[PDB]
């Protein structure tokens, strides 16, 4: 190290070392003009008198709007801060009808949709007291979710009118946000102090919980596995926060799940708050560039630091409008489709963006080479013939657009890895949750897209009846057999069915395609049959 | 922002200073600093230079230019170092004459670059002319060519010009003035204008050995004789058959590079005699021998304490000078030109240079030069002579003899031996200092015959095409092969060195070889052969 | 002398390639960038969207089943062509579209450029601006002080020969009964102003047809678009939305 | 983006190095970077280059212009490749001569350019004068011009030149000078004033051949016979009736291609005395007689380690080297010009080169050079001699002979035979070294009967107009058919190869054809005709 550092700071020497060391030089390029700066800091503050001057000199400058704070802006703080947690007795009171007693003996521990924290909850219920009950119970669901700003906010990305709720609880949700809103009045732009860095401990699975799950060395959890580091690099480039961030003011030693060390820098325009309790509150919709992504080394474990500046969300939302015109221009020639459609339109308001873009470029790329040409021409023929678009994004699905609309019932609403949606023919992608099933996200991919192209098949039949391939009595059958021959998942009933033999069928894997040859031969050649019709 | 070059030279001042190297990257050439490890496996070479000067040796070239190859490709490679003065040298050489008057003596003869001592920048040659008879009958010049008391003789030449020097000349060719005696100038070769559109490149010859000699007299109407002789010459060439050849320093122009375009073009500004006096006045100069026996000028770039200028330029120690100049080099650390060690050789000084030394030699406390060879500081003007110190020189540093004891050890190696002749294999450089052989004949009890009894007659040496040297006896013999009274009777064979040969008759005309020095050579008897 | 050489250079030395196909890509694209952006508008808002194929424009599913008979085209310069050979075809019809055949040479050379643009002139001229029948009196007050005027050479550059065979001044009833011969002179005269070449040419022959076309694009044409909207109910009500929300 | 360039070249630094293109877009021409599979299809060359030399070949034109074609239309297809320096190769043509005293005895000519052995960079041709008898009666030269012991003949000749070279002379035109014998210089031709303002494209004629031959003698009044020549010089010639052709390197000046208006013009500042220096220090030289057994020169950039500018040079492999610079080709991967396997030839390589390459088979593990071709590295300064392997050649390497085997093979292809002669249809290489026919007739018993039973008797056959060889019995005949005194007796014809004939009449002046070695070439009984 020694060495190479000599030799890029004489200037006559400079030139040598780039000839005979390309990769030495680009190395101690980088590092002695942004990166040097950013090591004094760590070495200051492992100093506690350092950090402790640190904060009070913040302190001050904090003074006057902390004094002049009401009862009601630190009675509101105190919420964001704690999770608030459901009463039972407000619930229990707030039914009072025959639904209880129904209710009371039902098997609970039967539905899918619920998880294991809401079967709790139920359980809890359940101690005190395939049918139309389970319908009941989708109502239910949405009444026992804590009270959580926080929580709400990266699942709407910003968009606050969404009646993904209960009216009152809207109303509820948002005056509480705007007026905290109208808390963070002062900027932190000062000529007392330059460029401050703060920390914020993250949990990997709250970004990607199909990375975190091999993220971490099978054997030894001080140690994280290369592969799959070198993929998580490879394109985390920027970010964008439209919740409020909760961080930190003095490193201090993270928890178990927690293998992300955030340095975020802050801009003089930046609008901000103090917290008395050493936490600073930063303004919603901020975006964030990645600048450098490393392993590094701390109290012999193991963790991930990613640095951070702070830019006007703006500056990177243009970002996303030119990407998406590179991908929809690109593929419209591939396909044949006319020159200015939007086809490939991906909204995504949250903190691993810059993945979900680039790896379009990806879930397409397989996705082509591994169908029949003739059969996606049809069906995006079929798709664009409406106004569907395929739309990528990292908030939950009920609170895109076009979901929650057509539905129309409250209750109605769904969420998962993917959906379609017959009524506007669009594919939905939600990039950052992990399928309990899919091995990749190209194959959630095509699950959805089997859910699509059945409706075509069931369409050419007959135009002015809507409906799918199943329902027709040659089908129904063929499920009562066959239908429990391969994956738990797919026995569900029709619908999935169809999309989880379409997956198998085509999988890049042939293994897996001898295994549906050998397992459920009637069906095999009935799908070879539907997709004739060309 | 500045990286300072003050001279203008394209390599900046540090490097210059400390030493640098040009070293090729896969196809793009760019200049180094010096860096120890990873330049000597690459058997690069080690500069230096002055960052005050556009030119450190102050020839035409610039330091840059030099190193980096962008220069007339015909500059000898050992002058790519920027410490060797890159200037040319050119000396005539005669190849024959012939003479008559106003019955032709056609003979051939033999050039030798020749310096003297006080030894100054001039050049000049020797011829020495053949004695041996080609014809048996052509006893006496003065007669096989009716030369009368009242008489002229018409003297006509072939030339060819040597450069031995390190750079081209382009345009111009030397005068010179031919002189027979002390100071006789019989003729003075014209200048011939607009004809050497040719080239000269170090160690080459104009013309090529390819083609016809430049014939001296004109075989025009320029003079119809112009080298006239008077009778009393005629008696003074005969006496010391040798004549001079001086020459002046009038070169051309000089070939330069230009960078925009890589194009060479003699400029017609630039002449080699405004240059040749400044690298006369600020360098070294180191005359060597060692490669055929023939004089070798080289100089060396040495700083001059009274002048500041002149203190930039790199000290430069004697031990290196010989390792740049000529080659030698460092297989074991002990300086040595291929494989003969340096012990070999002779220092001679000029008193000037002697007294220098002198003192750097007292402040170190040593006797033996050879010893503290890498501790010699030079200074300008400095001249050094290094001679092989096995031969014997004459006044004018040629080579004209050795130890008899040398002269036999190159022939203990008979590679056959018949009634017919020798045909030996004998070292390249010794076969040079001898004039030739006696041939005699041993009775079986003491008595000496020996068969080619005259001055003249010792010319039976010939050169085969394999290089393997073979003596004719039936040459100066009667055509008849080789006799012997005795199978007993031994055969001895001698060599005669220059400087022991006679060159004209005796007093009394003695033509036998008694008063020669002669060289035991060699004594089989009748049996061996 | 040093001088010199960068220009030559610089235009004969590309330093990177492209690539194979991304060339045909980004030489369509520069062409389509030169007409006005806002007819792109009123093209899409009418409906059916240009789509660049890439081999023989005689054989595509969209065109394929119709108007087998049209075989028989002219271009600009009135020589009649094979559609197979020809490289870009336009249909009018419930679906309007049109369709241009992929190719690299495009910015390289002119005379394919300029069929493009014509093309362009005659889908605005018949299919946009018919459906307000905006060419009137203005256009026909310029298309009249062509024919009669000092041995102008324009009217041979944009009339054909049905055109000068009428004796008289043209009249308004004239356009109504024939308006396919009307709307081509437009889109001659359409082609020949966006081509940076030929500009010259236009404004040198036909001074009023210039200065007629100049104004046009300048600022006529946000018009277009505005009164075309006018005919849409969602467009008068998403007018409302947006006009009641903000000074409610 | 200021691509860089420091070579100042037009093209930039990393496409020199790696390899580059130019191909003509419909009208366009654009400079493009290799691509290796959509290029090759097209049939387009590689090209690559120095990135630090404006002219890799060091010839006056660069990089950019050879390869793009901005360049004097006259320089030769051949050298449009940067990697083959373009330079000019005059030598003298003399057709006929015409003798008689101050009865013109006036015989044509052939001429060869000639290349011999330690051969240098200097252009130099042979003339062989015929020596058949064109009169019955004019046996022996010495009578049938009057030619005294105390006479002196005059010459005339008529002198074309020959450009062989790859590029243009344009006003001057070189000095030769003819000289007999070894060292006999009879007389040096005047560059004529003024008079050459045409121009030599490669591989043209000056004057060109429908115009009469500039006179070798002046006719005016420079000098009554230039040509002077005492008797014992004629007795030489008599002996060899050969003529050497000398001739310098003093071209013109050199036309330069204008980039502001396209115009050529010859500039009066660049001189080729002042290049070709440098491109005959920095390539390798490679001479082929493949074509029509002509030496054609061609000149290649190779590299030489001790010079940093130079290691810059692309490495160039022997076997892509024959394969630029003349034209070898690959229609099964097996070097080869035109049918002729690369292995009907011969390697020969100066005591340097055959040296530097039998390093280069050690450390390859190889012994036979045709295979390991692709593998061999060429460096500076090399010289190569590539010859037909199956004909005898002299010592100034010019076809003289040939293997009888050959010569019989030649002939198996009897078009036509009859009383009067026959008509043959002969590959056009042969003829060249078949000096004339013996014809004989042999009775049905075994005796022998030679018609032309001369020694200068030998010319006897013709070649028709449509390249079919016609032998013709009535030249060297009484006027009258060929007689048979059996249709049984067979007709022998041999054939005489130049180096196997005589030129002269014998010791006692024989003329018969006895002591010659003659080859068999038919055998037709007297009715197989």
């Amino acid at each position: 190290f020694a060495k190479a550092f000599a030799y890029y700071i004489e200037p006559q020497h400079r030139d040598v070392l780039q000839l005979y060391a390309p990769e030495a030089f680009n190395y101690m390029d980088k590092f002695n003009e942004q990166e040097i700066n950013l090591s004094l800091e760590e070495l200051k503050d492992q100093r506690m008198l350092a950090r402790y001057e640190k904060w009070e000199k913040i302190k001050q400058h904090y003074q006057h709007w902390s004094d002049s704070l009401s009862e009601e802006g630190r009675g509101l703080l105190k919420k964001l801060q704690i999770p608030i947690e459901p009463k039972k007795d407000d619930i229990i009171h707030s039914l009072s009808q025959e639904e209880k007693e129904l209710l009371k003996r039902i098997q609970i521990d039967s539905s899918d949709f619920l998880s294991t924290e809401e079967k709790e909850f139920l359980k809890k219920l359940q101690i005190d007291i395939s049918e139309k009950e389970k319908e009941f119970l989708k109502k239910l669901k949405l009444d026992i979710q804590p009270y959580d700003i926080n929580q709400r906010l990266q699942d709407t990305g910003g968009l606050i009118d969404s009646p993904s709720i209960n009216l009152d609880v809207r109303k509820q949700y948002k005056r509480d946000i705007q007026n905290i809103d109208a808390l963070l009045h002062q900027s932190i732009g000062s000529t007392l102090y330059n460029k401050i860095y703060l920390y914020e401990n993250m949990n990997i699975n709250n970004l990607t919980a199909t990375l975190g799950a091999d993220l971490v060395d099978s054997t030894d959890n001080t140690k994280i596995n290369r592969g799959i580091f070198n993929e998580f690099k490879k394109n985390f480039k920027y970010s964008i926060s439209s919740n409020y961030m909760i961080v930190d003011i003095n490193e201090r030693p993270a928890l178990d799940n927690e293998r992300l060390k955030w340095r975020i820098q802050l801009s003089p325009d930046t609008r901000a708050g103090y917290l008395e309790n050493g936490k600073l509150i930063l303004q919603r919709n901020i975006g964030l560039e990645i600048k450098d992504v490393q392993i590094i080394k701390q109290s012999e474990k193991e963790y991930i630091r990613i640095d951070a500046k702070v830019v006007p969300k703006s500056k990177i939302d243009t970002k996303i409008q030119e990407a998406q015109l590179n991908i929809n221009q690109e593929w419209n020639k591939a396909l044949g489709l006319p020159k200015y459609t939007k086809l490939i339109t991906f909204n995504v308001h949250n903190r691993y963006a810059s993945n979900i873009v680039e790896s379009a470029y990806l879930i397409l790329n397989e996705w082509k080479n591994n169908i029949q040409s003739d059969l996606i021409k049809k069906v995006t023929n079929y798709l664009v013939d409406g106004n569907g678009r395929f739309v990528f994004t990292d908030i939950t699905l009920p609170n895109i657009a076009e979901q929650y609309t057509h539905q129309d019932e409250i209750y109605e609403q769904v969420h998962s890895k993917g959906l379609y949606v017959p009524e506007s023919r669009s594919i939905l992608l939600h990039g950052p949750s992990k399928g309990v099933e899919l091995r990749n996200d190209s194959e959630g991919f095509i699950h959805e897209f089997g859910h699509a192209v059945d409706d075509y098949a069931g369409y050419l039949l007959d135009k002015n009846q809507s409906d799918l391939v199943t329902n027709s009595k040659k089908f129904i059958d063929i499920f009562k057999e066959e239908g429990s021959n391969l994956t738990s998942y797919g026995r569900t009933n029709e619908a999935e069915f169809f999309a989880e033999a379409f997956r198998l069928m085509h999988s890049t894997d042939h293994a897996e395609r001898l295994k549906v040859q050998k397992n459920a031969p009637k069906t095999f050649q009935f799908i070879n049959d539907q997709i004739k019709f060309i | 922002p500045t990286v300072p070059d003050r001279d203008n030279d394209g390599i900046p001042d540090s490097l210059e200073v400390e030493g640098y190297t040009v070293d090729v990257k896969n196809k793009r050439t760019f200049l180094s600093p010096w860096i120890s490890n990873i330049h000597e496996k690459k058997g690069l070479t080690k500069y230096k230079s002055s960052p005050e000067k556009w030119s450190t040796a102050s020839d035409p070239y610039s330091d840059f230019e030099k190193v980096t190859g962008r220069i007339d490709k015909n500059v000898s490679p050992e002058a790519r170092h920027p410490l060797v003065a890159a200037y040319p040298i050119v000396h005539v050489d005669m190849e024959n004459i012939i003479l008559s008057k106003n019955r032709t003596i056609s003979k051939n003869t033999s050039t030798s670059r020749t310096h003297t001592s006080g030894f100054s920048n001039s050049n000049s040659s020797t011829v020495a002319i053949d004695h041996s008879l080609s014809l048996a009958g052509e006893r006496t010049w003065a007669e096989t060519m009716g030369l009368n008391t009242a008489d002229t003789a018409r003297l006509n030449a072939n030339i060819r010009y040597v450069n031995t020097g390190t750079a081209p000349i382009y345009n111009v060719l030397p005068t010179t003035s031919l002189v027979l005696g002390k100071n006789q100038t019989l003729a003075t070769i014209k200048a011939k204008e607009n004809q050497l559109s040719q080239i000269l490149a170090p160690n080459n010859y104009y013309p090529s050995k390819n083609l016809a000699p430049i014939a001296l007299n004109a075989q025009d109407d320029f003079s119809s004789t112009p080298i006239t002789m008077n009778y009393n010459q005629f008696l003074e060439l005969e006496k010391t058959k040798q004549l001079r050849l001086d020459t002046d320093q009038v070169y051309g122009n000089i070939a330069t590079y230009n960078f925009e375009n890589g194009r060479v073009r003699v400029d017609t500004g630039s002449n080699w005699s405004e240059v040749l006096p400044q690298i006369q006045e600020t360098t070294a100069r180191i005359i060597f021998n060692g490669k055929d026996l023939n004089l070798v000028e080289r100089r060396i770039a040495a700083v001059n304490p009274s002048d500041p200028l002149e203190t930039t330029k790199p000290d430069m120690t004697l031990k290196e000078a010989l390792k740049i100049a000529f080659g030698f080099n460092e297989p074991n650390g002990n300086l040595q030109y291929q494989g003969k060690d340096i012990t070999e050789f002779d220092f001679n000084f000029d008193q000037q240079t002697s007294q220098n030394i002198k003192n750097q030699l007292a402040e170190l406390n040593a006797t033996n030069i050879y010893t503290v060879l890498d501790k010699i500081k030079l200074n300008a003007k400095m001249n050094i002579l290094i001679r092989d110190k096995r031969f014997h020189y004459d006044r004018n540093n040629i080579a004209v003899g050795a130890d008899e004891s040398v002269v036999k050890e190159a022939h203990r190696e008979v590679i056959n031996s018949s009634t017919e002749g020798l045909l030996l294999n004998i070292d390249k450089d010794i076969r040079k200092i001898l004039s030739g052989y006696i041939v005699e004949i041993e009775d079986t009890e003491g008595l000496k015959e020996v068969i080619n009894d005259r001055y003249d007659m010792l010319n039976i040496s010939s050169l085969r095409q394999d290089g393997k040297t073979f003596i004719d006896f039936k040459k100066y013999n009667d055509k008849l092969p080789l006799y012997i009274s005795n199978p007993n009777y031994k055969v001895n064979v001698y060599a005669v060195t220059k400087e022991n040969t006679i060159i004209n008759p005796s007093e009394n005309g003695d033509t036998s070889t008694n008063g020669i020095k002669k060289i035991l050579i060699f004594s089989k008897k009748g049996y061996e052969i | 002398q040093e001088e010199h050489l960068k220009e030559i250079m610089k235009h004969i030395v590309k330093i990177e390639v492209k690539g194979e196909e991304a060339v045909k890509k980004e030489a369509a694209e520069k062409l389509l960038e030169k007409v006005p952006s806002d007819v792109l508008e009123m093209y899409k808002a009418i409906g059916g969207k240009i789509y660049i194929v890439d081999g023989d424009i005689t054989k595509h599913i969209s065109l394929e089943a119709l108007s087998e008979d049209k075989k028989k085209i002219k271009d600009i310069y009135g020589k009649d062509a094979l559609l197979h050979e020809h490289y870009v075809y336009a249909k009018e019809g419930y679906e309007p579209v049109l369709v241009i055949q992929s190719s690299e040479d495009y910015v390289e050379n002119t005379e394919k450029a300029l069929n493009v643009y014509y093309e362009i002139g005659k889908i605005l001229s018949r299919d946009i601006l018919s459906k307000i029948n905006q060419p009137y009196q203005k256009f026909l007050d310029v298309l009249n002080t062509i024919k009669n005027a000092s041995d102008s050479d324009g009217q041979d550059l944009l009339f054909t020969n049905q055109l000068k065979e009428h004796p008289t001044d043209f009249s308004v009833e004239f356009l109504e009964q024939n308006s396919n011969e009307v709307q081509e002179v437009f889109a001659k005269a359409f082609a020949y102003y966006i081509e940076p070449q030929h500009r010259d040419v236009l404004q040198l022959y036909a001074p009023e047809a210039f200065n007629y076309m100049d104004k046009f694009n300048e600022q006529e044409i946000n018009l277009s678009l505005e009164e075309l909207k006018d005919q849409r109910m969602l467009a008068r009500y998403e007018k409302w939305e947006k006009i009641k929300q903000h000074y409610q």
